[PDB]
This record gives structure tokens, C-alpha cells and sequence, in this order.
RNA sequence: CCGGCCGGGAACUCAAAGGAGACUGCCAGUGAUAAACUGGAGGAAGGUGGGGAUGACGUCAAGUCAUCAUGGCCCUUACGACCAGGGCUACACACGUGCUACAAUGGCGCAUACAAAGAGAAGCGACCUCGCGAGAGCAAGCGGACCUCAUAAAGUGCGUCGUAGUCCGGAUUGGAGUCUGCAACUCGACUCCAUGAAGUCGGAAUCGCUAGUAAUCGUGGAUCAGAAUGCCACGGUGAAUAC
RNA sequence: AAGAACCUUACCUGGUCUUGACAUCCACGGAAGUUUUCAGAGAUGAGAAUGUGCCUUCGGGAACCGUGAGACAGGUGCUGC
């Protein structure tokens, strides 16, 4: 039966679907490789799939919008570990031990009045 | 800080091969938040290092790191009005993070063609310890061993 | 390799070579080679000597390198003879297009000497 | 057929402005979709605070304009006069499409 | 603020409604690309000076409706930056409260 | 560097230029329009343009045509 | 001056708005100036009628003024004629349909505008300021208030230098946001200058 | 016609409402059996979770009488009122706050991926056609989760540049223009063509920041006919270090 | 100053005006307004045209405009000690 886990990260929002089958990954009807897997941090989406067995065990249908390049990549990694609900008490002990289900909020701070961007005070001069 | 004794951040390891150590070496070399352009320096400086050494991937970088790695460093502890340089042993966390910084200072100077070629020549000149980054380390050890009378 | 009054670089691509001529930059030099028929990835020394004079009657279409200078010097000496606003700014060594003169305008004024 | 969209500055006053138009329409007539929440157009006004210098200190305000839909589907003749002269909940401006 | 300046503005409001938005088509119809670009168009830049120096909506300074403060204006309220603050704190503008997001 | 269609003049300058040509060049003109160009019929006239506290007389030459009247009157006196 | 206005911070939480109507951004300035004309006029005429707040709600291209006054026997007058004689001149400056609606307050020493006008009127006619200051404290504390702070500022006695003197009883917490504080401010144009009375009334906890 | 494009779907993202959640609550140790502290568990979140709003009595006879209101003084054929041109944009100079740089983790060219937040009716202005371009003509749609502004840029792929004041820099300037407006000379922004300045990391000194921060990258808004590198907001990438 | 080409604008030079650009009261005229000419840099100075209504005490209304008379308006003038 097809399972689901959402995941979101820093103004991005993934929705991870998952089926038992071959080890392919479809993201927004692109390949995992040609969407950003040819780019840096290609395997933060494969980080939960390294620690518990991926090899050719289950495929991953993904669509994701919002955020940026590394913003969507963190949204998938949080979406897979919530999609990993099949073996939850066999998975989410050591999967929690490596992190991976902490949503890790840390939004951008709003720009403050008087400040140049949210911390940067403009150039104090004594005299 | 004043009140805190707080810890440090769990950095993410290197993607291409497992190394949390040179995942820090990317971030030291990284300027202006461009990490992807900093990594393509780091990899292309390693295979040209692996070309002329033969040591495979990070065992070449490990030899060149321990020859710039310092043991004793000086910091000015003021005692009763006076102000003089006091040698102290570097903590083992700082010990190689200070070593990875001095390569990047030696590799941003000595401008030949490109940063991947620049940083590969400083890793090579540190392996047989004749470069700028080992010139930095010896002078730090020159600050100790003459001013080692204070401890 | 010696189209008009100067143009002598070497080991340099043909469009970047033509910028040496006073009166042609990057848009005109891409049109000098588009009308003559020279691909812009070749150098001057690789460019054949029978194709160089194809550039010479192509740079004959712009006002270049000797005529542009005394068409510019003619208009500046014209304005200084009308006694206009702009003519008085050229006569005093002050910015003309309407820039700040209180603090900046040190390109026009020269070195900050006193 | 009946597109009721209505907007106001207050969320707890636009709630029963929408709940009662459901109670008026769905009871004596039929077939209403429901309150569709339609994201708020927050409009911020950053103004200075002093009658002179101190650019730095400011007060930042906003108006929040909440929106709703109703979407009554069929032209029910018990409902076509349920909107006429039964338009309570002042402070709310309502717009209709036919 | 200088009761002349408050009455100098309400002249420019009414006298712009008198001439332009009816005789602002004297530039739109006639300073326009057609076959009448020589004789009629030169009569459009002729008669647009026959109108007074005012009535052009570029002379609206758009002042505060209570004090006539020319600066700090807000188009949403019609007030300066001070009288929008004193009225919002009193509860005069519906919906306008302090924002902290 | 402006104004695609219609070189600009004020009417009180234009309708006074037409009077100064056909009656003949007699005396300088008191004008307040610095915003007006110099139409080609103005060559030979002696118009005095109000710089702000004077009216400096400027005898129109043949090359002062594209420019404006106030272009030939320094408004700020300096050293 | 460093404190927030106590009403404006609480407009979403406990205190309501004085004006309640929706208007889009085309007419919102014109619909706000008309609100100001019906307010400075209606405070000028009802100066002796002890008005605390007026509520301007505007449904369906029509005005509905709501006058909260301590003495509504002046506002209705005989037969309700002064109700009508106000309603005529509101429709000149608001938009032609109109209603006014009196709403009495039966404890006039708990509205902050009425307590401020009680001190303002006495400072006009040369009463001693500390007597007027403290008599509005004592009359309000016995009548059921859980706190009152009053504060006068200005010349206050024909002094050369201006000084502020304030007197409080009870518990008046101003940083608590559920705290219902009645705050309003009047000024007293004496012949030595302007004296500014302002008065907080802590009415209840939530 | 693979465009959620359409039938249909209400699961999911989302959108606003209504609730749950975090309290040193559990556990361990130290502690005067107290307050609390250190460590762990569970948990999306751990001890005021992050950020903001919120500014005590008072200090400086701090700032503002040029937003407004105001005691006194003074003008009241004038210190008031109207108009056209001018000035606030002057420039031997000195300082502050900024943006752009001095390049190769870069410039240019071609191709290509991923945003959030705002605004719109004398307004925002698709498609089409013209112009190298700023723009124009035409004419739909939208007072809007739908229509427009609006292609995000850094990134990545590919090619070249070869460390030179250079294909760095984009100052100054000449010519030709566009748009707004009655009007663009004083004194607007922008586009095209040409020009090709100083600058090769900056003396004594000195400032900001401990996390989605610094840094860098672009986007939107207010004021506004036009006129920002300023201000105020938004998301992209993303550190180093605290003994 | 969340935005100086004109306006803004308070400043300067010159051209004009005095119960006044804005307010109230009184007495007289005139329905308000709409069409253009001429002179002037414009403000203004005359025109030539056109319109003449809603309520009847019918010596008048109200709205608006013009004029004269004085109360006075007006002041981004001064003092934030």
C-alpha cells in the first residue's frame, strides 16, 4: 500500500509518496539526478535511505515547490523519514538518533526597523 | 561568552566521500555563501594532489594537514598590568581547524592561475614542508620556545 | 594586420583586436565582422592577409581614429564658442551632465590637490 | 449560480457574517458549498513616530482584510429573496456575481 | 500650515477639474501620431499654453486633510504620518492596529 | 535630449518674434521664457533672457538654434 | 515620552474600535475625513453635555452615530428635538441617510474622558490643581474602580517652570494586555498656558 | 492537442478559522528534605523554543512653538496675499553614511533549474506588430488565491579569456534618442553608439555580527506624473568562531 | 523630506494687492455658471457673448459671485529657557 510523509524546510514544502518496488526516484516528473542530483548536496535526499535499506527496495514519487535548491532538498529528507512509517518502531529509534525528523525550523528573520538586515547595525560613528 | 560554555554545530559531512573533516575545509575556503563553487575547487585540488602523490583521496590531504598543524600557540594573558605573550597548547579541535585556515591563507596568496591549482600547490608544498603554510607554522613555534619561559 | 591608423595587437581575437581603434567598441566591432564575414573566434595572425583588406573597406563606414577626434574636438570647441551653459562648464573644468559638485566630481576636477 | 463573496477587517465578525448567510440560505433553500477562506491581504503601514528627527524609531501597523466565499449552486427561489432585505452584520461589505 | 497654502491647494483641486479631464484630450487626441502631425499637432502645443499654468494635476501637492502637512503623506488615509498615528491610537481608523509579525 | 514631436516655445515669445522681424530689428526684447528653444527665424534678434535678477542680452548667432534661451544666461554668479 | 498609547495596543485584544465600517482603498480617505468632520463638530456642540466617546458605524452607504454621554437629558432635550437638530447637520457632512443613538453611562466617574473633563473644567476656573487631582481619585476609588492614575502637566498654578504631578491608588497594570484600562486625555487652556490632564482607570482583569 | 488541460476527485501541498502542544510535566544525580542546577527520556519543538510588540521612577531646563494646539512679545497697505523667472542642485574645501569596484571561488556568450512577499482603476497593463534598445501602436483581462506588473538573481551545463590596468573597472564625455509633464536650459530618469578616468585590497585609526546570523544574491512596496545606490519589507545560497 | 524641473517653497530678484488668498457679521448689486477676444512674463486689466433656476413675505429667499464700511482675518514672525 502506498504511504505518505510530508516534510518541509525553510519556506519549501515537499510531499513524499512511496511504494515498495524498484529503487527509482521521481521528482516533479524529472529524474532525481537531473533535477538536482547532478548538483551539490545530491544525497541529502538519500541520507535516510543510506542508514536504513534502500538498495532496490522502494521507489519515491516526489513533487515539491517553494524554497530554493537546498531548501527543497531538506524538505524531501524530512519527507522521507515521515514517509518511513511502515516500520516506525523498528526505524524511528535510530532514525531519530541521527536526526532526520526534527523539522529544524530556523526561518529567515524579519528585517528590523533601524537595522540594515535583521542584525546588521549601520556603521556607528562616535564623532 | 560570559555566562555560556555552549557547544558547537553538527556540520554535514562531505557528499562525494565520507569526511566531516574536509567538509569543514570547504566552509573555510567558502566565501560569500557560495559553497557549490567552493567544493569544485576542493575536489579539483585533491585529484591533482592525488595525481602527483598516489595517496588515494583523503590520505593525501591528511599527510599535508599534519605538517601545517601546530602544537603550541601564544596568547597574551595580562597579569597585573603587564602584557606579554604566553604559550599554550592548542585544543585538538582548534588544532586542525587552525591548520585548515593557514592553507587557505597560503592559497589565496601566491596567485598563479586558478584556485584549484593554487590550493593543490600549497597542499603539495606542505607535504614536503617547504611552502608558505609551513612557514606560518614554524614562526608560531618560534613564538614559543623562546618565549616559553612563561607558562 | 594594420587596418586604420593603428590596430596592432597580436595573439588576440578579432573583435577584441578591433577595440584598439579609436571609434569602435563591442557592438560596432561585432558588426564590422558580421558585414565582412569574419568569424570572431579567430585571431589576427590566423586571419588571412586577403581578408584583412575586407576589414579595411568595412571600417571605412564609421568615423574612426582620425576623423572622430576632430569631430569631437570640433563640437567641444563649438560649445565653448557659443558661451552656453555646457560651454562654460567645459571652460571651467566642471561636470556638464548635471552632477553634484559640492562633494564629488573629482574625475573632472583632477586630483584633490589642496 | 450565486457567487457570494464578502470581506471585512475583523475575523471574528466576518465569521457569523458568513455563518448566518449559510443559515439563511441552506435552511429555506439548499446546496451551499461553504465558507472558503481566501487568504488575507495584510497591508502594512510603516510611519515615523516623532514630529521631527529620530528617523530610527517608528511604529508599524497593518490592516488585515479577511475574505470568504459562499458559492450557492442553484438559483433557488426560496433563496433568491433570502438575501434581499435580510442583510445584517454591519461593518461587512458583500459583493455578488449573478 | 499657512492658511494661504491650504487655500492655494483647494484652488488647484477645483480648477483642474474645470479644465482638464475634459480639455486634457487636447494633448491626447492632437499630440498623437496620425496624418495630422504638422498643422493640428502644432495647434495642440499652442492651445495647451492658452490654459492657465495651473489645472495640470502635476501641481497637486496632495496634502494632509487635517493639517496640510505636505510631507509624510499616505494615500490610503489622506493624512500625514502624525495624524494617522494619533487617530489609529485613538481607535479612529477601523481595522488599523499595531503589527508585529 | 527630449521631446520627440514638437520643438517647444511659449506663445508670448512666438507671437512677439513674428512682430520683431517684420517691423524690423529695433530694440532688445524683455522675455521671461528660458524654457523655449530658438526657432531659425530668431537669428539676428537681440532677445534679453531673464536670468533671475537681470535680463542679459544675447544676440542670436546661426549655431544657437537647437538650444534654449536660458542656456545662454548664467543664473548663478561665481567668482 | 516613552510609553505606548494604552488604547491602541489593546484594540485587537480587549478594547474595541471607535469606528467600525469596511471601505475599499478608493474612498477610504474620503470616508475617514467625513468621520473626522462629524466628530470635531459633535464634540464642539455637545461640550456641556458630558460626552465620553462617539461610535461611528457606517452600514450600506449610511451613517449611524452613537453618542455615549453622561447627561443624555441634554442631548435628547425636549421631545427628542435636539436628537433631530443634530441629525440634520450630520447629514450635511457625512452622506444623506443618518441615525444618532444615545447610549447612557450611569457611572460617569469611570469613563476616562469624563474624569478628564471633570478635571479640565475645574482647572479652567482657577481651582487648586492638587485638590482637583485628588478629588477625582477618591471619588473614583469608592465608586468601584480597581485603580486610577491621574496626571497633570503644565504650568499648574502660574509657575515659571512646568512640572508634572501624578497621584494614584489601586492597581493599574499597563503592560498587561488583558487589563482593561480606560485611558483618555484632555487639555485645559488656562491663562498661563495649556495644562494636560491624562487619566488611567483599571476597570477589571479581563 | 500530455497543458491539472478536461470529466471527476477532498486524499495531499495550501489557504484562513477552531483546537492540541511545553509545564522543569516525567526520570536520574547534586542541593539545606527548599529554590534550583546538570544529564537523559519521550517529543516537531527543552527549558523565558526563535523573532517581535510591550520601555518602570526618572535622567538630559535632550528634540520639536516649521505637523498641530498654545501663554506672552512683535507685524497687521505689512514680517500678510498673488504671480513669472531664479534658488534650495552653487563648490579652492573638510567630515559622515552608502553604492560600485580593484577581478580568474572572475568577466563575457549560449542554454537551463529553484522563490517568497507585496501592488493595481485619471491604475497594473498580457498576446500581436514595429524599433538594435529605452519604448510605440493595437487591444484582451483584472478593483484580483484566478488578470497584469513578472523572465527571479546568485546557481548549473558549455565555450572563451591567461594575470594584463587586461575581454577587470563604468567615472567622465561627445553624438543620437525614448518617456513623463504645460514645460526636461538651469536641474529628470532611461536606451543606443562612441569615449575608457581613478582604482592592482587601502596610513594612524575604526565599525557590524554568534546564527538561517555574518556575507552574498536578486525581488516587491511606500512617497510618487516623472525622479533612488536611501528607507521599509521578502525570499535564495550560506559560514567561521567563543579557550 | 514615505521622494525640491513648475508646484512643493517657507528663500531671492522684479511685477501687483489691500478688509485681503482663507473666516464671520452688516448694506448694495448679480441667479450660479457656460463662449472666446485683446493687452501682459503671468497675476491681473477690460471686454464681447450666453444662461437667468428651484420658494414667495411678493421692501425677499437660501446657494454662489462682485463691491464698499469697520470689527478683524493673516504670520513656516520670536521664545522648546
Amino acid at each position: 500500500n502506498q504511504y505518505y510523509g510530508t516534510g518541509r524546510r525553510k519556506s519549501s514544502a515537499a510531499r513524499v509518496f512511496i511504494k515498495p518496488g524498484n529503487g527509482k526516484i521521481v521528482i516533479n516528473q524529472r529524474s532525481l539526478e537531473q533535477y538536482f542530483g547532478r548538483e551539490t548536496a545530491r544525497m541529502v535526499v538519500r541520507q535516510p535511505l543510506e542508514l536504513v535499506d534502500m538498495v532496490e527496495k522502494l521507489d519515491l514519487y516526489i513533487t515539491v515547490k517553494g524554497g530554493g535548491i537546498s531548501g527543497q532538498a531538506g524538505a524531501i529528507r524530512h519527507g522521507i523519514t515521515r514517509a518511513l512509517m511502515e516500520y516506525d518502531e523498528s526505524l524511528r529509534s535510530e532514525l531519530r538518533k541521527a536526526g532526520f525528523v526534527t523539522r529544524d525550523a530556523r526561518q529567515v528573520e524579519r528585517k528590523k526597523v533601524g537595522l540594515r538586515k535583521a542584525r546588521r547595525r549601520p556603521q556607528f560613528s562616535k564623532r | 561568552p560570559r555566562r555560556r560554555v555552549i557547544g558547537q554545530r553538527k556540520i554535514l559531512p562531505d557528499p562525494k566521500f565520507g569526511s566531516e573533516l574536509l567538509a569543514k575545509f570547504v566552509n573555510i575556503l567558502m566565501v560569500d555563501g557560495k559553497k557549490s563553487t567552493a567544493e569544485s575547487i576542493v575536489y579539483s585540488a585533491l585529484e591533482t594532489l592525488a595525481q602527483r602523490s598516489g595517496k588515494s583521496e583523503l590520505e593525501a590531504f591528511e599527510v599535508a594537514l599534519e605538517n601545517v598543524r601546530p602544537t603550541v600557540e601564544v596568547k597574551s594573558r595580562r597579569v597585573g598590568g603587564s602584557t606579554y605573550q604566553v604559550p599554550v597548547e592548542v585544543r585538538p579541535v582548534r588544532r586542525n581547524a587552525l591548520a585548515m585556515r593557514w592553507i587557505v591563507e597560503a592559497a589565496r596568496k601566491r596567485g598563479d592561475k586558478s584556485m584549484a591549482l593554487r590550493l593543490a600547490n600549497e597542499l603539495s608544498d606542505a607535504a614536503e614542508n617547504k611552502g608558505t603554510a609551513v612557514k606560518k607554522r614554524e614562526d608560531v613555534h618560534r613564538m614559543a620556545e623562546a618565549n616559553k619561559a612563561f607558562a | 594586420a594594420r587596418i586604420a591608423g593603428i590596430n596592432i595587437p597580436d595573439h588576440k581575437h578579432a573583435v577584441i583586436a578591433l577595440t584598439s581603434i579609436y571609434g569602435v567598441g563591442k557592438t560596432r566591432s561585432k558588426a564590422i565582422l558580421a558585414a565582412a564575414g569574419i568569424a570572431e573566434d579567430v585571431k589576427i595572425s590566423e586571419l588571412s592577409e586577403g581578408q584583412i583588406d575586407t576589414l579595411r573597406d568595412e571600417v571605412a563606414k564609421f568615423v574612426v581614429e582620425g576623423d572622430l577626434r576632430r569631430e569631437i574636438s570640433m563640437s567641444i570647441k563649438r560649445l565653448m564658442d557659443l558661451g552656453c551653459y555646457r560651454g562654460l562648464r567645459h571652460r571651467r573644468g566642471l561636470p556638464v551632465r548635471g552632477q553634484r559638485t559640492k562633494t564629488n566630481a573629482r574625475t573632472r576636477k583632477g586630483p584633490r590637490k589642496p | 449560480r450565486i457567487r457570494i463573496r464578502l470581506k471585512a477587517f475583523d475575523h471574528r465578525l466576518i465569521d457569523q457574517a458568513t455563518a448566518e448567510i449559510v443559515e439563511t440560505a441552506k435552511r429555506t433553500g439548499a446546496q451551499v458549498r461553504g465558507p472558503i477562506p481566501l487568504p488575507t491581504r495584510k497591508e502594512r503601514f510603516t510611519v515615523l513616530i516623532s514630529p521631527h528627527v529620530n528617523k530610527d524609531a517608528r511604529d508599524q501597523y497593518e490592516i488585515r482584510t479577511h475574505l470568504r466565499l459562499v458559492d450557492i449552486v442553484e438559483p433557488t427561489e426560496k433563496t433568491v429573496d433570502a438575501l434581499m432585505r435580510l442583510d445584517l452584520a454591519a461593518g461587512v461589505d458583500v459583493q455578488i456575481s449573478l | 500650515a499657512k492658511q494661504s497654502m491650504k487655500a492655494r491647494e483647494v484652488k488647484r483641486v477645483a480648477l483642474a477639474d474645470k479644465y482638464f479631464a475634459k480639455r486634457a484630450e487636447l494633448k491626447a487626441i492632437i499630440s498623437d501620431v496620425n496624418a495630422a502631425s504638422d498643422e493640428d499637432r502644432w495647434n495642440a502645443v499652442l492651445k495647451l499654453q492658452t490654459l492657465p499654468r495651473d489645472s495640470s494635476p502635476s501641481r497637486q501637492r496632495n496634502r494632509c486633510r487635517q493639517t496640510g502637512r505636505p510631507h509624510g503623506f499616505l494615500r490610503k488615509f489622506g493624512l500625514s504620518r502624525i495624524k494617522v498615528r494619533e487617530a489609529a491610537m485613538r481607535g479612529e481608523i477601523p481595522g488599523l492596529k499595531k503589527a508585529s509579525w | 535630449r527630449s521631446l520627440k514631436k514638437g520643438p517647444f516655445i511659449d506663445l508670448h515669445l512666438l507671437k512677439k518674434v513674428e512682430k520683431a522681424v517684420e517691423s524690423g530689428d529695433k530694440k532688445p526684447l524683455r522675455t521671461w521664457s528660458r524654457r523655449s528653444t530658438i526657432f531659425p527665424n530668431m537669428i539676428g534678434l537681440t532677445i534679453a533672457v531673464h536670468n533671475g535678477r537681470q535680463h542679459v542680452p544675447v544676440f542670436v548667432t546661426d549655431e544657437m538654434v537647437g538650444h534654449k534661451l536660458g542656456e545662454f544666461a548664467p543664473t548663478r554668479t561665481y567668482r | 515620552g516613552q510609553k505606548v498609547h494604552p488604547n491602541g495596543i489593546r484594540l485587537g485584544i480587549v478594547k474595541p474600535w471607535n469606528s467600525t465600517w469596511f471601505a475599499n482603498t478608493k474612498e477610504f480617505a474620503d470616508n475617514l475625513d467625513s468621520d473626522f468632520k462629524v466628530r470635531q463638530y459633535l464634540t464642539k456642540e455637545l461640550a456641556k453635555a458630558s460626552v465620553s466617546r462617539i461610535v461611528i458605524e457606517r452600514p450600506a452607504k449610511s451613517i449611524r452615530v452613537t453618542i455615549h454621554t453622561a447627561r443624555p437629558g441634554i442631548v435628547i432635550g425636549k421631545k427628542g428635538e435636539d436628537v433631530e437638530k443634530l441629525r440634520k447637520v450630520v447629514a450635511d457632512i457625512a452622506g444623506v441617510p443618518a441615525q444618532i443613538n444615545i447610549a447612557e453611562v450611569r457611572k460617569p466617574e469611570l469613563d476616562a474622558k469624563l474624569v478628564a473633563d471633570s478635571i479640565t473644567s475645574q482647572l479652567e476656573r482657577r481651582v487648586m490643581f492638587r485638590r482637583a487631582m485628588k478629588r477625582a481619585v477618591q471619588n473614583a476609588m469608592r465608586l468601584g474602580a480597581k485603580g486610577i492614575k491621574v496626571e497633570v502637566s503644565g504650568r499648574l498654578g502660574g509657575a515659571e517652570i512646568a512640572r508634572t504631578e501624578w497621584y494614584r491608588e489601586g492597581r493599574v497594570p499597563l503592560h498587561t494586555l488583558r487589563a482593561d484600562i480606560d485611558y483618555n486625555t484632555s487639555e485645559a487652556h488656562t491663562t498661563y498656558g495649556v495644562i494636560g490632564v491624562k487619566v488611567w482607570i483599571f476597570k477589571g482583569e479581563i
